[PDB]
RNA sequence: AGCCAGGAUGUUGGCUUAGAAGCAGCCAUCAUUUAAAGAAAGCGUAAUAGCUCACUGGUCGAGUCGGCCUGCGCGGAAGAU
């Protein structure tokens, strides 16, 4: 599971997730999954979708993961009242906006990568599409 | 493939020996024996044949021992 | 008959039919493949 | 031409009649006789070679009698006694098993070309050599 | 060769350009050379079919605006975040 | 049948043999067998070779294209599945009648040896041939 | 789309082993005849065998097969007087 090796601070505010995305292109491989919805992607969903698409192409070709879960999420333990500080860090997410390319491939036929990206997209909570490389 | 030719030569007898024994309908009355033949493969046939070959060759070797005055 | 929220053709002989406001699949080869959306 | 009724084109290396478990169970449970291969098989085998697998027809009728006809050895087993290699393919692109002279095959093509189709002998050469190339054999100029 | 028909924009800005794209058009501009830049509008669906080819970006292509021919090249392209649509095209006149 | 280029390149391969041929007979072998059809096609190689263009293009505008050149009386070839077999060596060679001998060799549909008409003949068994 | 016909040739393959012979999984996929036929897409077998499909002929003879952008509807949808 992807996770920062070392961090400056242990916890982060909640924040918001407004706006569109930077990184809306296929700049490494030939095909990719572009996100159409907005939300969070955890480290267990990124890892589960990478296993599904690696196992679909029989490890022929290259795969680029193009997002990283760098934001910590905390939860209070069970049956405690409010307050008394902040919770404990439980997992890490990546914030997703309409337009991000999440994965890449190169070195497979265009027809086989659509099937591989279809099995991958069934593991994520965000609606995605299939995109190709452009000249400009 | 250093000694795969011996494996193929062993293949080239049970490749048609097995037919009259798979459907002979004497070893199928009990449930276990049919799948025993299917999975445990072809042990009895080729092992008995190779035993007969060993017996023939050992019979050959035993002879030609009572002779003198020659190297 | 399998009653699942997503019904798909599983073999070459499966057919989609809408009968009385219900989507359902029928095929002539494997009766295991008949299925309706419920 | 007559349709296949109960018969197949295959048997063990024809080297001897050997009406034994190597040959009989192919059709013994189908009727007729098994030990009939004792004299019926070396009649045509005594002069060809001792160890060549050649298919024969086993056309059998309800009269508990069967007619059999011999033929040329198949393509793969042919490239064993004169090709100088007793192995086969399994990774043609990974490696070459060895060298083979092309002039060898068309010298023995008309051995197999008697029933083999083709416009002429040279046409058969590419067919017989192509599956030879699949074995990893290097076609020597 | 590729030939594009365009019209000169009558108003500009955030609101004016959002109205063009709701009517199936989009803005572009021709700059470079010696003259002043020229802001135009041009049909979306037609120029979408043209630019799917790979020689749209490596060829001199004419734009017929006000009835007169000018030879230009495609310098930049600005496309929708996730939909298959265009938003703006930069032309450099040749 | 492929696209228009093949509608034009297969027909032009026909004109090679019909230009310098002889009396030809037509056979309608719709229901044969390829292993049996192999012998009929492999019989061609035995006499002189595969020099006969034995293609089948019996569509309305797939074989009639060459009719105005030669075999004008073959313009009535509109009926269904047929075959084309011609003769280079000798006028009215055995191929006009060897199919009649081959008719009994499981050739039930044989078009009744009507053939093409160079001297304006009819349906007859012209068995005469100088040997 | 129907309705008829063909739908072939040495690969019982060597490759994994008795079996993978088109059809469980391991390399390859040439060549021949042909209007056409894939060293097999499916069913079905223990290997079999067979039945289809691609491709090509024949009658009919007028359109036909899929994606993309969108508006409104369908299923998914079970609680207690
Ligand atoms: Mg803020
Ligand atoms: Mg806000
Ligand atoms: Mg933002
Ligand atoms: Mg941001
Ligand atoms: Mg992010
Ligand atoms: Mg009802
Ligand atoms: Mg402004
Ligand atoms: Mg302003
Ligand atoms: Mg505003
Ligand atoms: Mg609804
Ligand atoms: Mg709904
Ligand atoms: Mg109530
Ligand atoms: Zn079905």
């Amino acid at each position: 599971m992807l996770q920062p090796k070392r961090t400056k601070f242990r916890k982060m505010h909640k924040g918001r997730n407004r706006g569109l995305a930077q990184g809306t292109d296929v700049s490494f491989g030939s095909f990719g999954l572009k996100a159409v919805g907005r939300g969070r992607l955890t480290a267990r969903q990124i890892e589960a979708a990478r296993r599904a698409m690696t196992r679909a192409v029989k490890r022929q070709g290259k795969i680029w993961i193009r997002v990283f879960p760098d934001k910590p999420i905390t939860e209070k333990p069970l049956a405690v009242r409010m307050g008394k500080g902040k919770g404990n860090v439980e997992y890490w997410v990546a914030l997703i906006q309409p337009g991000k390319v999440l994965y890449e491939m190169d070195g497979v036929p265009e027809e086989l990568a659509r099937e591989a990206f279809k099995l991958a997209a069934a593991k994520l909570p965000i609606k995605t599409t299939f995109v190709t490389k452009t000249v400009m | 493939k250093p000694s795969i030719v011996a494996k193929l030569e062993a293949l080239h007898e049970r490749h048609e020996e097995v037919q009259a024994l798979l459907g002979d309908a004497q070893t199928i009355a009990d449930q276990e024996r049919f799948r025993a033949l299917s999975r445990e493969y072809a042990q009895l046939s080729d092992v008995s044949r190779c035993f007969t070959d060993w017996q023939q060759v050992q019979e050959d070797i035993e002879t030609a021992q009572m002779m003198l005055d020659d190297p | 008959m399998k009653v699942r929220a997503s019904v798909k053709k599983l073999c070459r002989n499966c057919k989609i039919v809408k009968r009385d406001g219900v989507i359902r699949v029928i095929c002539s080869a494997e009766p295991k493949h008949k299925q309706r959306q419920g | 031409a007559k349709k296949v009724q109960a018969y197949v084109k295959l048997q063990v290396a024809a080297g001897m009649a050997n009406p034994s478990p190597p040959v009989g169970p192919a059709l013994g449970q189908q009727g007729v006789n098994i030990m009939e291969f004792c004299k019926a098989f070396n009649a045509k085998t005594d002069s060809i070679e001792k160890g060549l697998p050649i298919p024969v027809v086993i056309t059998v009728y309800a009269d508990r009698s069967f007619t059999f006809v011999t033929k040329t050895p198949p393509a793969a087993v042919l490239l064993k006694k004169a090709a100088g290699i007793k192995s086969g393919s399994g990774k043609p692109n990974k490696d070459k098993v060895g060298k083979i002279s092309r002039a060898q095959l068309q010298e023995i093509a008309q051995t197999k070309a008697a029933d083999m189709t083709g416009a002429d002998i040279e046409a058969m050469t590419r067919s017989i050599e192509g599956t030879a190339r699949s074995m990893g054999l290097v076609v020597e100029d | 060769m590729f030939t594009i028909n365009a019209e000169v924009r009558k108003e500009q800005g955030k609101g004016a350009s959002r109205r063009l794209r709701a009517a199936n058009k989009f803005p572009a501009i021709i700059y470079g050379g010696k003259e002043a830049p020229l802001a135009i509008e041009l049909d979306h669906d037609k120029v979408m079919n043209m630019q799917a080819k790979a020689e749209f970006y490596s060829e001199v292509l004419t734009i017929v605006v006000d009835g007169k021919e000018i030879k230009v090249k495609a310098q930049d392209v600005q496309r929708h975040p996730y939909k298959p649509k265009l938003q703006h095209i930069d032309f450099v006149r040749a | 049948m492929a696209l228009n280029l093949q509608d034009k390149q297969a027909i032009v391969a026909e004109v090679s043999e019909v230009a310098k041929g002889a009396l030809s007979a037509v056979v309608a072998d719709s229901r044969g067998v390829t292993v049996d059809k192999m012998t009929e096609l492999r019989k061609a190689g035995r006499e002189a070779g595969v020099y006969m263009r034995v293609v089948r293009n019996t569509l309305l505008r797939r074989a009639v294209e060459g009719t105005p050149f030669e075999c004008l009386k073959d313009a009535f070839v509109g009926p269904t599945l047929i075959a084309y077999s011609m003769e280079h060596p000798g006028a009215a060679a055995r191929l006009f009648k060897e199919f009649a001998k081959a008719n009994a060799k499981f050739e039930v549909k044989a078009a009744a040896f009507e053939g093409e008409l160079i001297p304006a003949s009819q349906i007859d068994r012209l068995a005469t041939l100088p040997t």
